[PDB]
């Protein structure tokens, strides 16, 4: 007799920009990315430390399919980068721990965004 | 305690707000500091009249005498007060001054080029009105603290313009209230930093960042609708359409003036979860930011019971 | 449309949500979940209504899958 079936732990929906950011980030297209970094800068759309809901973030997703680029960008554009080193270090790659521990320190300005 | 940070994109009116914040709830600029913005309206009428003048050869606008060719030679090197005032006075120069739109010119420019006798005299100090019409350009933070009702103010104004967006996110913690700085003057105007951007489109844009960013979700969001002075007489003569295409309403204050407000509250994408407070503002004007800040600090205080 | 609704490898009684929920895939279930889905509540065990006994006296493989 029409058992209801909904969603009753509701993760805060993510907005299309976010969407169309992790969307990009997963696609592995170098180019999107820059302008999304740049316009997240200047005009504050999209914050870059967003989190979709099955446990993955644009840097750590980046950690997942193992591109290099697209970690360096996203890094030098300031993303949290705690945590993430366990994740690389799973992923059991030598590359991407390499570059997590070698850009712990990029000489650090105003300590880090809040 | 409450933080309030004063947002907006460039020249919309937010450094103003802070000169008021002075005056309004404190003795206010003395003769003495008076006298130390006396080379920045200087500078600023020096700086206004050049620009109309630089204007003419993009606008192909000839002065209405030829003798003042010879003037705008001796402006450049530089009898100053006499040479602003015969190019200030010229048609040529008349009729790129009703142009400006179409270049980058101060707000002031008029209110001071008009008061050129007064301000030229060699004894002229400063009144307060033109320590408010003064353009400095805001680089960097500008906290400075405040106590009204005897809330402690933290108050933050930053920089409007894109190149200072990167200062904006280290203040974002704590926020209790958010002062939006619209100039409703800028619906014909383009940006200084990108001459093919109109100002309105720029402020909704970040207006609509601001509104929505998780941050601010809850602070109380009030929204100034300034420089409601030279809107009122601007609308009169340059239509709304040149910001708005669709909009059929009466090219007049209270019309226009409420298709600006639906448009900018429009963008709130969390209407039945968050108010916007808006009022309609001269910065300039003491008696209106005195009374507008004492409702929004009514506003703040009932929002932090 | 005649005679193409003849095979389909899933039997009449599998709703969407059903199988999204058999094969137990997290964003299937997620999104068809969002768009206001249902499932019948099966009834007890030890039954003795007019329509449990109709169902399985008719057909008792069908209630029965
Ligand atoms: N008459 C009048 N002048 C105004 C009004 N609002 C701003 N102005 C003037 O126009 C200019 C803009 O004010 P500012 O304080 O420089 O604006 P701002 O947003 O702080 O500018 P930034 O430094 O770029 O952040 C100044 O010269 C002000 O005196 C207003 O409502 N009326
Ligand atoms: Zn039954």
């Amino acid at each position: 007799d029409r058992i209801p079936l909904q969603i009753v732990r509701a993760e805060t929906e993510l907005s299309a920009e976010e969407k169309a950011f992790l969307n990009a980030v997963e696609k592995g297209d170098y180019a999107t990315v820059k302008q999304a970094l740049q316009e997240a800068e200047i005009y504050y759309n999209v914050n870059i430390n967003c989190m979709d809901p099955l446990g993955r973030s644009a840097l750590l997703i980046a950690i997942e399919n193992e591109n290099l680029e697209i970690m360096e960008l996203l890094l030098n554009h300031s993303v949290y980068v705690g945590d993430a080193l366990l994740y690389a270090i799973r992923k059991e790659v030598v590359g991407a721990v390499e570059l997590l521990l070698s850009y712990r320190r990029p000489s650090g300005e105003k300590q880090v965004p809040t | 305690e409450v933080k309030l940070l004063l947002l907006g994109a460039g020249e919309s009116g937010k450094s103003t707000i802070v000169k008021q914040m002075k005056i309004i709830h404190e003795d206010g600029y003395s003769e003495d500091e008076c006298k130390q913005y006396k080379v920045v309206v200087y500078s600023n009428t020096i700086q206004s009249i050049i620009a109309i003048i630089r204007a003419m050869g993009r606008l192909k606008i000839d002065f209405g005498e030829a003798a003042r060719a010879d003037d705008a030679r001796q402006l450049f090197v530089l009898e100053l007060a006499g040479v602003i005032k015969r190019l200030w006075r010229d048609g040529g120069v008349q009729a790129c001054f009703s142009r400006s739109r179409e270049y980058q010119l101060n707000d002031s420019a008029s209110y001071y080029l008009n008061d050129l006798d007064r301000i030229s005299q060699s004894n002229y100090i400063p009144t307060q009105q033109d320590v408010l019409r003064t353009r400095v350009k805001t680089t960097g933070i500008v906290e400075t603290h405040f106590t009204f009702k005897d809330l402690y103010f933290k108050m933050f104004d930053v920089g409007g313009l894109r190149s200072e967006r990167k200062k904006w996110i280290h203040c974002f913690e704590g926020v209790t209230a958010i002062i939006f700085c619209v100039a409703l003057s800028d619906y014909d105007l383009v940006l200084a930093e990108d001459e093919e951007m109109n100002r309105m489109h720029e402020s909704m844009k970040l207006f609509d960042s601001i509104c929505n960013n998780k941050w601010f979700t809850e602070t109380s969001i009030i929204l100034f609708l300034n420089k409601k002075d030279l809107f009122e007489e601007k609308i009169k003569r340059s239509p709304l359409t040149i910001c708005y295409p669709e909009y059929t309403g009466s090219n007049t204050y209270e019309e226009a003036a409420a298709y600006i407000q639906c448009q900018f509250e429009d963008l709130n994408r969390r209407k039945d979860t968050k108010e916007i407070y808006t009022h309609f503002t001269c910065a300039t004007d003491t008696k209106n930011v005195q009374f507008v800040f004492d409702a929004v600090t009514d506003v703040i205080i009932k929002n932090n019971l | 449309l005649m005679m193409d609704t003849q095979f389909s490898e899933f039997t009449p009684d599998i709703t969407p949500i059903m199988l999204a929920a058999h094969t137990n895939n997290y964003e299937i279930i997620k999104l068809l979940v969002q768009k206001r889905v249902t499932i019948p509540r099966p009834h007890q065990i030890r039954c003795n209504c007019v329509e449990c006994v109709s169902s399985s006296e008719v057909d008792s493989l069908r209630h029965s899958r």
